[PDB]
């Protein structure tokens, strides 16, 4: 199954306050009226980045794996979100769609339908951020119509490399980033609150 | 594929003349620019800006930041002459009595509004629909908006008071109604036209001088000639100040990073692409201010001449001052231009008449002294060319110039002798 | 001097920039105390062999670059994008160490934009490489009896390294039509060993290198110089310096809505409106010192020395004293009468010489006037005055032309 | 009296002194004296700092140029004012208001001037005004006249 | 250089070696061997119309 | 009695021709023809050309 993406997906580009100023950027975004798949399981590919979103009532989905293999031969990272803390681990981890069956040589280690969850996951420069973005919406979940901006949660300095992933269990949707230009809205008080992707049509590219 | 208009086959013959049996006083509005907004860049501040060590590296240039800041201070000087040369032609501050006694002209909308700047109704209309650490400055202009007013003022209050009078020495008051029979007898229509319509004539013009009201409340479109003129300069200098974030080939386009990760010999050759560059962003932007000034120059030696010839005076000139024959114009100011309302007289209702070139009484040929000869059905008159009045053929209205025999086209008709 | 003459015709005249000079200076580095383990890299055991080259991450500490550059040890220590010297000034998101073996000839590839062996089949750098080559000569340690094997390089693969790109494969490399076959003729084992022996020729002894990437993005540092941070001072004309970001201004608490994850903010025009301070959750908007044009307006000096000087756009709270909306005005008093403009300064202000001292006035746009206007009354000249007035119009310029070769070459 | 006259000299004059100064800069050469360079250096190295010297002496001379196509334009614009003023002013007589001094223009006479002309306009200024009752028609035996 | 020799008038003091003008030109020089003042001018140039 | 008209069309052509033969010019690089620098000269060189 499929949806449009509408305008979701847009996020606070560099870690630099700005307002009542229209800012033009390169980066990897997801398109504007972007193809996304929706799902109940599988493991996916990641290819350029990821943006994710998800049915937030029911509580069932928890975390992510992301790597080659996902299963030993070298390294995988590991997400996992409880009602205490967020943990995230790297290892030459050898689970199978299921860890926490269980919960490997670790690199690292880090802890912290009437709703929409948000992220975005990317994989550049100083390796591994998330973005994300929680809000309330009417209970038809297909991304709806409206705008808002995900925020920085983590930017994780851990030299991975990713190829694949797979969700820890609702419904989700799955997009991938694209290398493009926006122009973002910060309208007053650091907040964007529009944009346009300068090349989804001849009109934006005149904008 | 564009229309370039209706097309028209005029009704031309030999023996066929039309003539206007009625007018139109037409109001017609003219927008022109004057002056630009005088802005001015400290060549220094914007190539370097604080730093000592592109400063000394700078003066190896050496004449090029006086010969820019020498030629952008001649363009902002220039803006108060040309605003000097178009408004202050008026020798004296001449105001309106308190009485309106103008004939039934009303003049409220273009006079000014003590109550208010002192600017006239049609003066804010014109007002509104028209909308610092780089080195770049934005100086005031010499006269006010204020003071502009005041000349706009005194320039209409000489207008009605005293006709074409105050261009040509002392001003010398005259009842509007005959300044307006003599801007009438101007144009070839006789005084008693005036005096014969003057209520008719009066209303035509206030009813015109509403629909400008109403157009400048409307929309904005009109004034794209002065907007475009801010537009202008607004895209040279968001060009002039992006171009201080290049690298021209520098490890950073910031100068005090350069400063901050270098020492001085390998400083100096990073900081010299951005003084190269910086150098050439600036000679290009005060290259195109240059011919920009020249541009609106032009505009505002166009506005002075049509001050002096439409405003003070009457201009022959056909479509100098408005479409139609010219009878006045008035000036209202607007940010960094000048509006001129012309008055013209439009003939609005031709009818047909037979004609001739001469007619034939005791085998002499007689010519129309002025005016044209036009037959009503079986009988011939004498008419003035620009509105039908048919006078009676006598030999007060023509003379003569030998016999019937030379002339094509002349046709027998009596001459009365009073 | 700003004229280059000793005489000075009546006019205002531009002759300099005022600024406010900087009264304090100031140093804001983050809240971190222990050392950089440089030396888990400049001593250890031993590096990787170059086509497997070993990468440390250094983060959270203080450098001191000065250990490493004042050392006579290093046989070579080039830097790009940055000075040696300069680094302890300085602050960086991350550092990445890089250590492998290389022979003494072959140093000469560890650079930006190179090409050859090493520098595209075992370790490349990028174009804009910041950071700094760091060598020695390593025959004392890495030099063996009969000579020492550990130590290999790749001659052989399908395509170039991309800048930090990492390939320890073994496979075969295929050089004709020949298949790989886990063997041949134009076919190879692709990588190789200099064995170092300690009688080596220099070029062909081993010298260890360290390579040190440093980058500095729109983001928080990690790593910084030991230069002491000091106190905050405020409202004042300040030069400043937080983590690295060296500039000069009035720091005001401010009011802008950071969120939680911004270091700084941006102007319409790119330039740093505000920062957080690195020890503080505080907000800080950096505004300009006062600074702007000066004009001097006289009289001619043939008629008096007095001058009045106008600071432009400054206001006279911040610089007889009078202020024009064209900026303060000095020296020239202020008049409640009004005359015909002679020296224009701006704004409906005009300036002249009067009784003697500079005054300064709003201008007269000449003599008020009512015509006696009634709708019966005329008036008609009873006279006449010939008037005769010059007109005077330029017509041409100085026919000049030069010869371009001569000027710019001089024969 | 003549200062739009000696205005264009000035310029001439300040554009041109500019020109000649812009040869003491050394735009970044180790002399700004292309002798010099000449007389210390072998080509390899004098190549490299003349180069210096051509580049910056070249943008003086485009610089120089571009302002005299820019000011030759605005003596072209008062020239054809002026050959406008002559057939008009002199050879006719010109009834635009202020296009021929002030007052209303009777005759004007050309008189030549360096790199200019003089025009001196004649005109009518009326004076000693008086004031009257005035009407714009006569009523006769019931017929309205009005003034020819 | 290139140029004219010729006599001068110019008052150099004693310390005072050559003689400059505001093109960079030496204006003049000293002889070194025999104390006198020369004029240096610029050998006769112009365009060539046909 | 054209040559106003013939004067616009010929300046506009030289201004053109100049513009385009303004290509074969080194203005002190090695060669004025682009893919010659790249095939002669290594990146960090080349681009200095
Ligand atoms: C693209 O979008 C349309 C409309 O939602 C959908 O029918 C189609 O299956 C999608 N195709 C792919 C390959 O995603
Ligand atoms: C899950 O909850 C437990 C509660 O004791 C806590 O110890 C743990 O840190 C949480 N996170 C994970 C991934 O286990
Ligand atoms: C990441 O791993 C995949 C495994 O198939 C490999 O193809 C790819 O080359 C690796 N990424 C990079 C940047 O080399
Ligand atoms: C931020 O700006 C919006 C503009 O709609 C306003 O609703 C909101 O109250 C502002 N926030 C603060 C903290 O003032
Ligand atoms: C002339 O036009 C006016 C309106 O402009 C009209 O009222 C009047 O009747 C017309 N007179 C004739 C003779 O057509
Ligand atoms: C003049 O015109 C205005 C606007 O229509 C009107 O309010 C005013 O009463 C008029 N004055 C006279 C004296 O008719
Ligand atoms: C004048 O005559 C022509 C030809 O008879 C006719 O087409 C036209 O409509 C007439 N115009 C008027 C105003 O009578
Ligand atoms: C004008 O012509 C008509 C016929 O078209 C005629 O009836 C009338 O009498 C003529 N006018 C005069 C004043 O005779
Ligand atoms: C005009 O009158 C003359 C003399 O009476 C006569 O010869 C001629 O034929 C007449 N023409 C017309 C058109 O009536
Ligand atoms: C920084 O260190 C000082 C003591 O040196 C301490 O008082 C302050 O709370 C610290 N601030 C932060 C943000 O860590
Ligand atoms: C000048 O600054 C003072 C102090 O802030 C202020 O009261 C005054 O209004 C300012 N005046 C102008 C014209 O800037
Ligand atoms: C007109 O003016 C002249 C001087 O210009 C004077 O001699 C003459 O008397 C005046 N005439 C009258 C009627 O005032
Ligand atoms: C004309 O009348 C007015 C008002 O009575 C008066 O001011 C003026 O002096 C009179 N004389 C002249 C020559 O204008
Ligand atoms: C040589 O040079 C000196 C310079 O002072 C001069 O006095 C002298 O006459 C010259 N000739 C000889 C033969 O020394």
């Amino acid at each position: 199954a499929y949806t449009n993406s509408f305008t979701r997906g847009v996020y606070y580009p560099d870690k630099v306050f700005r307002s009542s100023v229209l800012h033009s950027t390169q980066d990897l975004f997801l398109p504007f009226f972007s193809n996304v798949t929706w799902f109940h399981n599988p493991v996916l590919p990641f290819n350029d980045g990821v943006y994710f979103a998800s049915t937030e009532k029911s509580n069932i989905i928890r975390g992510w794996i992301f790597g080659t293999t996902l299963d030993s031969k070298t390294q995988s990272l590991l997400i996992v979100n409880n009602a205490t803390n967020v943990v995230i681990k790297v290892c030459e981890f050898q689970f199978c769609n299921d860890p926490f069956l269980g919960v490997n040589n670790c690199t690292f280690e880090y802890v912290s339908f009437k709703n929409l969850r948000e992220f975005v996951f990317k994989n550049i420069d100083g390796y591994f951020k998330i973005y994300s973005k929680h809000t309330p919406i009417n209970l038809v979940r297909d991304l709806p119509q409206g705008f808002s901006a995900l925020e920085p949660l983590v930017d994780l300095p851990i030299g991975i490399n990713i190829t694949r992933f797979q969700t820890l269990l609702a419904a989700y949707y799955v997009g991938y980033l694209q290398p493009r230009t926006f122009l973002l809205k910060y309208n007053e008080n650091g907040t964007i609150t529009d944009a346009v992707d300068c090349a989804l049509d001849p009109l934006s590219e005149t904008k | 594929t564009m229309s370039l208009g209706a097309e028209n086959s005029v009704a031309y013959s030999n023996n066929s003349i039309a003539i206007p049996i009625n007018f139109t006083i037409s109001v017609t509005t003219e927008i022109l620019p004057v002056s630009m907004t005088k802005t001015s860049v400290d060549c220094t501040m914007y190539i370097c800006g604080d730093s000592t060590e592109c400063s000394n590296l700078l003066l190896q240039y050496g004449s090029f930041c006086t010969q820019l800041n020498r030629a952008l201070t001649g363009i902002a000087v220039e803006q108060d002459k040309n605003t000097q040369e178009v408004f202050a032609q008026v020798k004296q501050i001449y105001k309106t009595p308190p009485i309106k006694d103008f004939g039934g002209f009303n003049f409220s909308q273009i006079l000014p509004d003590p109550s208010k700047s002192k600017r006239s109704f049609i003066e804010d209309l014109l007002f509104n629909k028209v909308t610092k650490f780089n080195g770049l400055t934005v100086l005031p202009p010499l006269l006010t908006d204020e003071m502009i007013a005041q000349y706009t003022s005194a320039l209409l209050a000489g207008t009605i008071t005293s006709g074409w009078t105050f261009g040509a020495g002392a001003a010398l008051q005259i009842p509007f109604a005959m300044q307006m029979a003599y801007r009438f007898n101007g144009i070839g229509v006789t005084q008693n036209v005036l005096y014969e319509n003057q209520k008719l004539i009066a209303n035509q013009f206030n009813s015109a001088i509403g629909k400008i009201q109403d157009s400048l409340s409307s929309t904005a479109s009109a004034l794209g000639k002065l907007q475009d003129v801010v537009n202008q300069n607004a895209q040279a200098l968001n060009t002039l100040v992006k171009q201080l974030s290049s690298n021209f080939g520098a490890i950073s386009s910031v100068l005090n990073d350069i400063l901050a990760r270098l020492d001085k010999v390998e400083a100096e050759v990073q900081i010299d692409r951005l003084i190269t560059g910086r150098l050439q962003s600036l000679q290009t932007y005060v290259t195109q201010q240059l011919i920009r000034a020249a541009e609106i120059r032009a505009s505002a030696n166009l506005a002075a001449t049509k001050m002096s010839e439409c405003v003070l005076g009457q201009s022959k000139r056909v479509d100098f001052c408005g479409k139609g024959y010219h009878l006045m114009s008035f000036p209202q100011s607007a940010p960094h231009g000048v509006v001129f309302l012309h008055v013209t007289y439009v003939p609005a209702q031709e009818k047909n008449f037979t004609t001739a070139p001469a007619i034939c009484h005791d085998g002499k040929a007689h010519f129309p002294r002025e005016g044209v000869f036009v037959s009503n059905g079986t009988h011939w008159f004498v008419t003035q060319r620009n509105f039908y009045e048919p006078q009676i053929i006598t030999t007060h209205n023509t003379f003569v110039s030998g016999n019937c025999d030379v002339v094509i086209g002349i046709v027998n008709n009596t001459v009365y002798d009073p | 001097c700003t004229l280059k003459s000793f005489t000075v015709e009546k006019g205002i005249y531009q002759t300099s920039n005022f600024r406010v000079q900087p009264t304090e200076s100031i140093v804001r580095f983050p809240n971190i105390t222990n050392l950089c383990p440089f030396g888990e890299v400049f001593n250890a055991t031993r590096f990787a062999s170059v086509y497997a080259w070993n990468r440390k991450r250094i983060s959270n500490c203080v450098a001191d670059y000065s250990v490493l550059y004042n050392s006579a040890s290093f046989s070579t220590f080039k830097c790009y994008g940055v000075s040696p010297t300069k680094l302890n000034d300085l602050c960086f998101t991350n550092v990445y160490a890089d250590s492998f073996v290389i022979r003494g000839d072959e140093v000469r590839q560890i650079a930006p934009g190179q090409t050859g062996k090493i520098a595209d089949y075992n370790y490349k750098l990028p174009d804009d490489f910041t950071g700094c080559v760091i060598a020695w000569n390593s025959n004392n340690l890495d030099s063996k009896v009969g000579g020492n094997y550990n130590y290999l390089y790749r001659l052989f693969r399908k395509s170039n390294l991309k800048p930090f790109e990492r390939d320890i494969s073994t496979e075969i490399y295929q050089a004709g039509s020949t298949p790989c076959n886990g063997v041949g003729f134009n076919c190879y084992f692709p990588l190789q060993s200099y064995g170092f022996q300690p009688t080596y020729g220099v070029g062909y002894q081993p010298y260890r290198v360290v390579v040190l990437s440093f980058e500095l993005l729109h983001a928080p540092a990690t790593v910084c110089g030991p230069k002491k941070s000091t106190n905050l001072v405020k409202n004042k004309c300040v030069n400043f310096n937080f983590n690295g970001l060296t500039g000069t201004g009035v720091l005001t608490e401010s009011n802008k809505k950071f969120l939680p994850f911004q270091q700084f903010g941006r102007d319409i025009d790119d330039t740093t409106d505000a920062v957080r301070d690195p020890q503080t959750l505080e907000i800080l908007d950096i505004t300009p010192c006062s600074f702007g044009g000066v004009s001097v307006i006289t009289p001619g000096t043939n008629t008096s020395n007095q001058v009045a000087v106008l600071y432009q756009g400054v206001n006279c709270t911040e610089v007889n004293v009078f202020q024009t909306r064209a900026g303060c005005l000095i020296g020239a008093e202020h008049v409640n009468n009004s005359y015909e403009c002679d020296i224009p300064i701006g704004a409906g202000i005009c300036a002249s010489y009067q009784t003697q001292s500079i005054i300064a006035y709003t201008m007269s746009l000449g003599a008020e006037n009512s015509v006696a206007y009634s709708n019966n009354s005329i008036a008609i000249p009873i006279n006449f005055t010939i008037s005769v007035t010059t007109e005077i119009l330029p017509v041409s310029m100085t026919k000049t032309s030069v010869d371009c070769t001569m000027y710019i070459c001089g024969d």
